[PDB]
């Protein structure tokens, strides 16, 4: 399979990433905010609805490494694919270089996960 | 074991025995070693027991496929083929030795295979460890064309020969009989040279004549109750 | 030498009569030092009970092999496995790897449970399928085993004479055997009840 | 190149998977067949059709064998049973016969060719059979059991059905027919009975096909002197057999 | 050629919205009731199916519910044959887990995985995804029993009781009013016959219509017995809760 | 060189490592570690032939700890050997054989009971009060069944330990340097500098 | 939309595609009658040219497929030849792995299920030519299977194919009607090329020549076909009879 | 619609595709092929576009092996890359089967080729026919092969824009001869004939370019026809039209 | 083992002996060597059994093939197909080969296939472990172009003396008479070659 879910557009844009972003912003509210010795991210769960139990229900933080976390906003189902490959990738940071990730490095990282199929057809961004 | 094979008008006899070797130990009494390709195209396996049994299986596969699409019974010289190309394309690896007998509406046929996957004609196919004796007793009484009347004896007397001068064949004579017009008639056990001798003992014994530590339940005869 | 004998260990199984009976030893150890007393050969899947002699590797590799290829049985079929299509699986899956092949003899052992009926069968490194139903004998002293299991034996018994030939069989194979002589499991098996029993040994 | 990878099959806005819709037409298109399980056997039966007098409905197979105790029939197109008979005894091989050295249950044979289905739904250059198949059979685990295999890639276990173009009328046929105790012998005339009203033309013994997974026949063995093996369950009735059991109606 | 045939199947719409799933979600409506309710003993599990016939064999029908290991199995509402693939995959990834680690899959481990899956077809290859909804039955030593729904987009949801398929939101109005944590398996099996008679899918509820499995720690030893009940043993317990 | 050697005891495991490191004909250095920590009170002690040790000692760290941070659970001592062993048994039919030797020391949190695994280079665990990889472990089974109980505590298995490796000095034909000992406790995992 | 385009099913069940292949098969204009004997099989077909500047003898719708199997296509030559390569590799590799030459009845089984997967894939167009395969087996005797584009095939008596082929069974029915059995009891293989002839002139209301005819003979054993002499002393011993 | 690609199809028998790509062949350049006694004489007209082409330097006559000529009409770079395939074709044959591809055996297996294309929609069919033939062991032959996949022997064929008046001599060629003329007199009247069908293409001038493979003169080596001889055969053709 | 052919005046004719040994062990002694790969052009297999019988069976494969579209083969590509074969699996399998035939146009013709993949046109080949010996004897009997009488004879004195100093052959000998007119088969028993 090759073909195009992404093609360029005559707007100078691709559609897909135009609807990506839309698709972020049906999602639930995350908030980030730094002091001077601390990150805060505070997200909002959809945890009114009852007979919930929320102890096995996914939260929307999950750290990636010890000193690393990540939130997200949009699909669930898309998301957990990109919390997966993240920590895959730190953990070999630690086999082949030492030390853990730094925040940068997995900052593009993700990006170069979204990058990747944005130019490439046969595949949709995320 | 050893396997002969004795083509005649009438139809074909192959007869092999049941000693199991594994080594200079004798790991079975009984076990036969005659394995069926098809319902009418039974063969006898020798050399290890492994590489002839897992192979006609696999070929048994074939071959029922094989007969699936042509609504008829298989030929005989399908069955040769088969284990000819898949012998050879491990170089002889394999350590199938089988003679590949049977009946169909094509009429009789004796064929054998080694190892190596050279295939002979004959009328009279003898193979393993006990083929040079079983070959000697065959070479004075035979002549063209034979009854099976005539023939299971005659079979049967050479695998004897296989017992008393070769160790790697013993114990019972089992022999498949595929008759022309008839379904093929494994009469196992046609010959039991020899039985092991009734002793005088019976080394029965009462409770604890066995030591023993500790005893405990295990059950898996359920999957647990409520 | 060969990885059959470095690791060894013994395996007798004898059937009954409306029972069967499967027994090895505890010892597992690498050249001359033995190194658990913690381990035992002895291995079940719904009722068939399986005895496993030779390589360590191959021994401990092919007990999840097996429980992996039960679990798909049970759960697809909603029946246990026979102990006859027990036989033609462990053999399948031998002669597989035909090049670089296991070293191993596995044993089965079991009860058909539709006929009532006892069942054994042997094995040794790529297939070959063993049918006796006296007894099957394995492991580096399977001599030892197989002469004392011969003379022993008499077609048809209880269980109760069975716990005794053999316990027997194993209990004077495992001490004139150099890999053997720490612990012993003997599984007497009735198709209504499996009573497990460790024995008592001299120390080798 | 090549991109069909895209899958024929998909939703449609109002549910369902709308290319197996469009093949469960062809089945309802086809010949009609039927399956009664008696408590001592199994019957099924389906009508030889010809599109030429000089066409010969003896080289003319619609109940094939799978294996010696598992019989198929099928409803729906006649290319599209041919290619899937072929493979459904090929995977009775590899999945049963050279793993645990026998023929597969009947439940275990059914499954695997649903699977076939399923992925002849799934991804593109690969449209559904459009049959629908009823296997019955034997097994020594669960006795005599009959099913029907969906285009869907589904299967159900049944009592008595029909399939075809005359399934509808069948059943209802079968569902007074049908008892708790019944005998393999009134079983065939029922079957035969019901499918008068589902022949248009003749209804011969040489233009009625009829097979039975009756109880074993050792004369089918072919082979003697192990009385461990079962002959055949399976026994397909030739034409003058078939005659008999049309003038025991 | 290819591409002439081709629709782009798995895209976004302006809504950002997968046009495959969207339709994926109606033809689950389409398929019966499928209930769980987690009890503080057990998870109790009950479908109706979405077949009845008086010539369909449902003696021997256990088509909803699936082992997929010896503590974890399911009931199953959307499409048969699309979740007969899942249910093998699933039977491999759990043996394949006790395999590796020798310790029994955990039910957050098993429902990832399929999720992962559902995401897969739509992302890349163009393919449909599975459209079925699971409810997961399942122990585990370290959460206890937890309960679980997927959808068919690929995302997995937690619940103390939670209905999918066929009259989903009548099914959920009712648990919210009755639902109480110390509710036993006893209580369970009563309250989800009573929400499947309130929400049958004919004129009709009965016990040959009815699957039914359970599964409880009542076993001996903290042991976990998974019991798929007979028709016939439903019918006694149909005639226990007063049903009939 | 090679010594790598356990002690469970009734609430810990006692794990001691080489300190030695000898590559061609020389030591390299007297002062190392051979022993990587994998999980908050699972520890992995390793030896066997240069540079197997080093590759799949980080390999095994990486992929307990991928699972263990992911999923917030610490595995069992139990789960973690039988992967390490899943790893040795594969690499003997394959192209490259790892050669090491592994005690894995944990302390199970599902058991509140220390655990101690031995796997040989072949990919077989067995559970032991006690355990050794090569010959030097041949010298100090001997001392190990006379002295243990099953009522020991971290400082009967400590002076247990002393006895083992004044073994060591005068029977094994190398030296080793001393030993790191870690105690794999419930409290964590601690080094002290007895030997 | 795409239910004629390509070989997906429409509302009807009824592949469009599948069809059409069947509509190109009678536009080449081309009979064919096949007939058992009691120890042959004959197959003589039309082979018009109506060109100086072709060659007639280059020009052939007979095509060996073993030496004992032939097979006779109506329908257009390319489809023709490519169907033809394709039975004669299985026809060889059938001797190879099971050691006899392939029948006739799993040799046209074996091109119907192949015609069934170029109708299954959707880019993959099926080869449109109508296929008889004759031969004498000896395990069947006298033999005719008929393949056709969509998979399809089932022995016969005896049968034609092309636009004017229903008179050719008119004939045909008529003579196993009286006969009471499905052959022709001639004993000699030639006398059953002279009343398929015969047959095909009374069908088709034609007076043939050698140049339109082409005639296969399938006895035991063995293939051959006749050459345009050998049909001039055929046309001949329709004068004498 | 039923148009759109290959594999596509018509209840009308029609694939549109394919006869659309004949219309390319039906406008390429005239070229004839006549089947002699002792081999073929083929025949191209060349047409001369300008004053500042080289003469006698650009060819549509490739050789395979070297003793079947090939001369196709059409799409020139397509026409070049199904004589490159039959290149490869005849050293396979030579390969496997130590001898050069006899004349028959060549045209089946460039018919295969060219049913592919037909067969799928991912590739594109050709528009190419090809007159090809020689002379080898089971006598001299000459084929033509259609962008369809259909080929058949021939006693003359011709292609391009003057098949009309080619095809009308070469029935009188036939009539002339019976029983079939020299391939040393059939330069004289390739010539002729290609003289007459360049009064359809009257608005143009030409290059008249002549090959053979035969028996008699070149030995079954397939070579061009060249000096005096061609120049003859000009003469001939010029004094007949005139 | 012994074989051999020799071209004539009317034909070839092929000549081979049916002992086929393992060992010491005689196998069997009537496997034929004489091996039919086309109708009119035979082939005699020497060397190791198993590895010529299979290469056998891939040359005829393409030889069905061969016929069926292009027509009759010459004796010229029977034994190309087998040279190409041996070439790319020399270092793998060992034949000894005469392949021989009778084509129309050019009458009985003999080729010989060794190893390596050689093919060589010889009037006359000898092949097998026997040849050796009877190599002296072949050039010194043999005639170019002599009757059917004095070849029959030629053979099987040539055959004889083959047998007398290599006892891997014997059995009986076989022969095949590729001649215009077609195939027949001779068989001559040891009591008849014994004498002359």
């Amino acid at each position: 399979y090759d073909r195009a879910l992404s093609i360029f557009s005559p707007d100078g844009h691709i559609f897909q990433v135009e609807y990506a972003l839309e698709a972020v912003k049906r999602g639930t509210c995350a908030v980030g905010v730094k002091g001077k010795n601390c990150v805060v991210l505070g997200c909002e769960r959809r945890s009114t609805l009852k007979l919930q139990d929320t102890r096995i229900t996914p939260s929307k933080v999950s750290k990636i490494d010890s000193h690393v976390v990540l939130s997200f906003s949009g699909l669930n189902a898309d998301s957990r694919i990109l919390i997966e490959k993240a920590r895959v990738e730190a953990q070999s940071h630690r086999l082949t270089l030492e030390d853990p990730v730094t925040v940068e490095y997995l900052t593009r990282y993700v990006a170069g996960v979204q990058q990747r199929y944005t130019q490439s057809g046969g595949v949709r961004p995320f | 074991t050893t396997i002969v094979g004795v083509k005649f008008n009438n139809g074909v006899v192959i007869a092999a025995d049941t000693r199991s070797t594994q080594g200079p130990i004798v790991a079975d009494k009984n076990c036969a070693k005659l394995h069926r390709i098809s319902p009418k195209i039974w063969c006898a396996g020798a050399g290890t027991a492994a590489d002839t049994e897992a192979v006609t299986q696999l070929i048994g596969s074939n071959i029922e496929l094989h007969s699936l699409y042509t609504s008829r019974e298989p030929r005989v010289v399908s069955a040769l083929q088969m284990l000819k190309q898949h012998l050879f394309k491990y170089q002889g690896h394999i350590g199938a030795y089988l003679i590949v007998a049977g009946v169909d509406p094509t009429g009789s046929h004796l064929f054998s295979i080694h190892a190596h996957g050279s295939t002979d004609v004959g009328y009279y196919l003898s193979l393993g460890s006990g083929s040079l004796a079983a070959m000697a007793v065959l070479e004075s009484h035979w002549k063209q064309d034979l009854t099976k009347e005539e023939a299971i004896k005659l079979a049967s007397d050479a695998i004897q020969a296989g017992i008393w001068n070769d160790l790697g064949s013993g114990s019972n004579v089992d022999v498949c009989v595929m008759e022309i017009g008839k379904d093929a008639e494994y009469l196992r056990n046609y010959l039991t040279p020899n039985v092991r001798e009734e002793k005088q003992k019976s080394y029965k014994f009462p409770r604890g004549t066995t030591a023993v530590l500790k005893e405990s339940i295990v059950n898996i005869c359920d999957i647990q109750e409520e | 030498s060969d990885p059959s004998s470095i690791n060894g260990g013994i395996v007798v199984a004898m059937t009954g009569k409306d029972c069967v009976a499967i027994a090895c030893d505890l010892r597992l150890g690498s050249q001359s030092l033995g190194v658990s007393n913690k381990f035992e050969k002895i291995f079940h899947y719904g009722h068939v009970f399986l005895g496993i002699t030779g390589l360590a590797t191959d021994v401990t590799t092919l007990n999840e092999m097996f429980r992996y290829k039960t679990n798909l049985y049970k759960l697809k079929e909603e029946r246990a496995i026979e102990p006859e299509t027990f036989t033609q699986l462990v053999s399948s899956s031998l002669y597989e790897r035909r090049f670089g092949p296991y070293f191993v003899g596995p044993v089965v052992a079991g009860i058909n449970s539709k006929s009532g009926k006892p069942f054994i069968a042997g094995f040794d490194l790529i297939g070959c399928i063993d049918e006796a139903k006296d007894f099957i004998v394995s492991g580096t002293a399977s001599d030892q085993l197989f002469g004392m299991c011969e003379s022993l034996y008499e077609p048809n018994l209880e269980p109760e004479d069975l716990f005794e030939t053999i316990s027997q069989a194993l209990l004077n194979a495992a001490d004139r055997d150099a890999l053997s002589g720490w612990g012993a499991v003997v599984y007497i098996i009735k198709k209504d009840e499996v009573v497990k029993r460790y024995l008592k040994m001299r120390q080798d | 190149t090549d991109r069909y990878s895209f899958s024929l099959t998909t939703f449609s806005p109002s549910g369902k998977l709308g290319q197996i819709d469009y093949a469960l037409t062809a089945v309802k298109q086809g010949v009609t067949s039927l399956g009664i399980k008696a408590t001592n056997g199994v019957v099924i039966a389906t009508e030889k059709k010809s599109s030429s007098p000089l066409a010969m409905s003896e080289t003319l197979s619609k109940v094939s064998l799978l294996t010696p105790d598992i019989g198929a029939v099928y409803s729906g197109m006649g290319p599209d049973y041919r290619v899937l008979v072929d493979k459904s005894r090929k995977v009775a091989h590899t999945s049963y016969k050279r793993i645990y050295g026998e023929y597969p249950p009947t439940k275990l044979l059914v499954s695997e060719v649903a699977k076939i289905m399923q992925e002849a739904t799934q991804s593109g250059g690969v449209r559904p059979f459009g049959v629908s198949l009823l296997i019955a059979g034997h097994d020594e685990f669960n006795g005599f059991s009959l099913y029907q295999v969906d285009p869907s890639g589904s299967y159900f276990p049944w009592k008595a059905t029909a399939i075809g173009k005359g399934s509808v009328a069948a059943k209802t046929f079968l569902e007074k027919r049908w008892n708790d105790e019944l005998e393999l012998e009134d079983a065939i005339h029922i079957a035969l009975l019901t499918l008068k009203e589902s022949v248009e033309g003749e209804f011969n013994g040489d233009t009625i096909e009829l097979a039975i997974i009756g109880d074993e026949n050792p004369d089918l063995l072919g082979y003697t002197g192990i009385p461990t093996d079962k002959g055949p369950r399976f026994r397909k009735l030739t034409s003058q057999e078939i005659n008999d059991r049309l003038e025991a109606l | 050629g290819s591409r002439r045939y081709d629709s782009r199947t798995t895209i976004f719409s302006p809504e950002g919205r997968l046009y495959q799933v969207e339709y994926a979600l109606e033809s689950i409506s389409h398929a019966g009731t499928a209930i769980g309710i987690m009890a503080s003993d057990g998870i109790v599990l009950a479908a109706e199916r979405k077949v009845t016939s008086t010539l369909l064999e449902q003696d021997t029908s256990t088509e909803k519910l699936y082992k997929l290991n010896d503590k974890i199995a399911v009931a199953v509402a959307g499409l048969t044959a699309d979740a007969e693939i899942l249910i093998n995959t699933a039977r491999i990834h759990a043996q394949n887990y006790l395999k590796t680690y020798n310790e029994d899959i955990p039910v957050e481990i098993l429902v990832r995985r399929l999720s992962d899956i559902k995401q897969g077809y739509t992302q890349h290859g163009g393919l449909r995804p599975f459209g079925v909804s699971f409810i997961y039955a399942g122990y585990d030593d370290r959460y206890g029993y937890q309960l679980y729904t997927s959808n068919p987009s690929g995302n997995y949801t937690g619940w103390k009781a939670i209905s999918v398929g066929a009259n989903t939101s009548a099914a959920q109005t009712l648990l919210q009013m009755d639902y109480k944590d110390d509710m036993k398996v006893d209580d369970a099996i009563e309250l989800a016959l009573k929400t499947l008679s309130k929400t049958t899918d004919s004129s009709a509820l009965t016990y040959d219509r009815l699957e039914f499995a359970t599964i409880r720690k009542g076993a001996n030893d903290g042991e976990v017995y998974q019991k798929i009940f007979k028709p016939q043993e439903i019918k006694d317990i149909l005639v226990k809760t007063g049903i009939t | 060189m090679d010594i790598i050697l356990g002690i469970r005891v009734q609430d810990s495991v006692i794990l001691a490592s080489s300190k030695a490191v000898t590559r061609g004909i020389s030591v390299l250095k007297d002062s190392d570690d051979k022993t990587r920590q994998l999980s908050p009170h699972t520890l992995m002690s390793f030896a066997g032939e240069a540079g197997d040790t080093v590759q799949f000692a980080e390999y095994i760290q990486a992929n307990i700890q991928l699972y263990s941070i992911r999923e917030d659970y610490e595995l069992s001592p139990q789960a973690v050997s039988s992967f390490v062993r899943q790893e040795l048994a594969k690499s003997i039919r394959s192209r490259r054989p790892y050669q090491v030797n592994v005690l894995i020391g944990g302390y199970d949190k599902k058991k509140n009971k220390p655990e101690l695994y031995q796997i040989d280079y072949l990919g077989t665990k067995v559970e032991l009060p006690y355990g050794a990889h090569g010959y030097s472990g041949f010298y100090t089974f001997s001392l190990l069944d006379h002295h243990y109980r099953p009522d020991m505590t971290t400082e009967e298995g400590l002076d247990l330990l002393k006895l083992c490796v004044q073994e060591l000095e005068k029977r094994m034909p190398m030296d080793f340097k001393g030993v790191i000992v870690k105690i794999v406790d419930k409290d964590g995992i601690r080094q002290v500098d007895d030997f | 939309g795409y239910d004629r385009h390509i070989t997906i099913f429409s509302p009807e069940g009824r592949l469009y595609q599948v069809e059409y292949a069947f509509k190109a098969t009678n536009q080449t204009n081309i009979n064919s009658l096949a007939v058992r004997g009691k120890d042959c099989t004959v197959v003589i077909s039309q082979k018009k040219v109506p060109d100086k500047l072709l060659d007639p003898t280059t020009v052939s719708y007979i095509f060996c497929i073993s030496r004992t199997i032939g097979m006779v296509v109506n329908g257009p030559i390319p489809d023709a030849r490519n169907a033809a390569l394709r039975a004669k590799a299985e026809a060889a590799e059938f001797r190879y792995k099971y050691g006899y030459d392939m029948p006739c009845d799993v040799l046209a089984k074996r091109m119907a299920n192949l015609s069934q997967i170029y109708t299954q894939r959707a880019y993959m167009r099926p080869l449109g030519v109508i296929l008889t395969f004759v031969s004498v087996d000896e395990e069947l005797g006298p033999s005719i299977y008929k393949t056709d584009p969509a998979g399809y095939y089932v022995g016969y008596k005896a049968t034609a194919t092309g636009p004017k082929q229903q008179e050719i069974t008119t004939n045909l029915e008529n003579h196993f009607k009286k006969s009471k059995i499905d052959h022709i009891n001639e004993e000699s293989w030639e006398k059953v090329v002279e009343f398929a002839i015969t047959h095909m002139i009374d069908a088709l209301g034609t007076e043939f020549s050698k140049n339109d005819l082409e005639v296969g003979v399938a006895t035991k054993d063995k293939f051959f076909t006749l050459s345009a002499e050998n049909i001039e002393e055929r046309l001949v011993a329709i004068a004498e009879q | 619609g039923y148009d759109l690609s290959n594999s596509v199809f018509s209840p009308d028998g029609r694939n549109f595709q394919v006869e659309y790509a004949v219309k390319a062949v039906e406008n390429g350049t005239t070229s004839i092929g006549i089947k002699c006694n002792d081999g073929v004489v083929f025949a191209v007209e060349k047409l001369i576009t300008s004053k500042l082409l080289v003469p006698q330097k650009n060819v549509k006559i490739q050789v395979v092996d070297r003793h079947i000529g090939c001369v196709y009409s059409g799409l020139i770079p397509d026409g070049r890359h199904l004589v490159n395939r039959g290149r490869e074709e005849a050293a396979s044959f030579k390969k496997l089967y130590k001898t050069p591809i006899p004349i028959p055996a060549f045209a089946d297996r460039l018919g295969q080729y060219v049913q592919a294309h037909t067969l799928y929609n991912s590739v594109r069919p050709f528009g190419v026919s090809t007159i090809f033939g020689g002379v080898d062991k089971n006598g001299a032959h000459l084929y033509m092969l259609e962008p369809s996949g259909s080929y058949w022997g021939y006693k003359g064929a011709a292609t391009g824009k003057g098949r009309q008046s080619a095809k009308a001599e070469l029935e009188k060629l036939v009539d002339h001869h019976p029983e079939g003329l020299s391939a040393r007199e059939a330069v004289k009247q390739a010539a002729k004939i290609i003289y007459l069908a360049h009064e359809d293409n009257k608005e143009k001038d030409f290059e008249l370019e002549i090959s053979w493979c035969s028996l008699s003169e070149t030995n079954g080596l397939h070579k061009f026809v060249k000096g005096d001889l061609l120049q003859e055969a000009i003469d001939f053709a010029q004094k007949e039209i005139n | 083992t012994s074989i051999m052919a020799v071209t004539f005046k009317d034909g070839v004719i092929l000549g081979a002996d049916s002992r086929t040994t393992t060992g010491a062990y005689i196998a069997n002694r009537v496997t034929d060597k004489l091996t039919r790969v086309h109708d009119k052009i035979w082939c005699c297999r020497s060397g190791s059994a198993a590895d010529t019988q299979a290469i056998a069976d891939i040359v005829q494969y393409h030889l069905e093939l061969y016929t069926s579209q292009y027509g009759t083969p010459s004796t010229e590509t029977a034994a190309s197909v087998f040279k190409e074969l041996c070439y790319e699996n020399k270092d793998n399998l060992t034949a000894g080969i005469i392949v021989a035939g009778y084509d129309d146009k050019n009458k009985g013709e003999v080729y010989t296939i060794p190893l390596g993949g050689s093919v060589h046109k010889l009037p006359y080949a000898i092949a097998g472990s026997g040849s050796t010996f009877i190599y002296g004897y072949c050039d010194k009997n043999f005639r170019e172009n002599m009757s059917k009488e004095e070849t029959v004879d030629f053979i099987k004195h040539s055959l004889s003396q083959a047998i007398k100093w290599d006892g891997s052959s014997g059995g009986v000998i076989r022969m095949v008479v590729l001649t215009a007119a077609g195939v027949e088969r001779l068989i001559f028993y040891p009591d008849e070659y014994e004498q002359l």
